[PDB]
């Protein structure tokens, strides 16, 4: 019933933030009001395509 | 009376059963293309409405 379509190991390679729990939450606030605007397009993107794998990016 | 009540009567009375018995041989079909293919206006069944469903954003992303 088709192909099932998913971007290539060389797509998915970024490097993480490598950083735990409690460092992420204390600087969650002061994260949230700096990198908003690649955090509402991104999300806004998964809501709107649906897809991950069209969101990769 | 004549021959002319009986007849003419006796005519309206052989084509309204005429219409009546032609009448009653396509309700028959009728209702059976309608049962077996149900484009029609009865013998519909009921299904699940649309304004049911909700559209507005959930929790996950990929709804």
């Amino acid at each position: 019933p088709g192909i099932v379509e998913l971007p290539t190991l060389e797509d998915l390679k970024v490097q993480e933030v490598k950083v735990s729990s409690s460092v992420l939450k204390a600087a969650a606030h002061h994260y949230g009001a700096q990198c908003d605007k690649p955090n509402k397009e991104f999300m806004l993107c998964r809501w709107e395509e649906k897809d991950p794998r069209r969101c990769l990016e | 009376d004549g021959p002319e009540k009986n007849y003419e009567k006796t005519m309206a009375i052989l084509q309204i059963e005429a219409e009546k018995a032609e009448l009653r041989l396509k309700e028959l079909e009728v209702r059976r293309l309608m049962r077996a293919r149900g484009d029609g206006p009865w013998y519909q069944y009921p299904t699940i409405d649309k304004a049911l469903i909700d559209h507005s954003p959930k929790t996950t992303p990929d709804n």
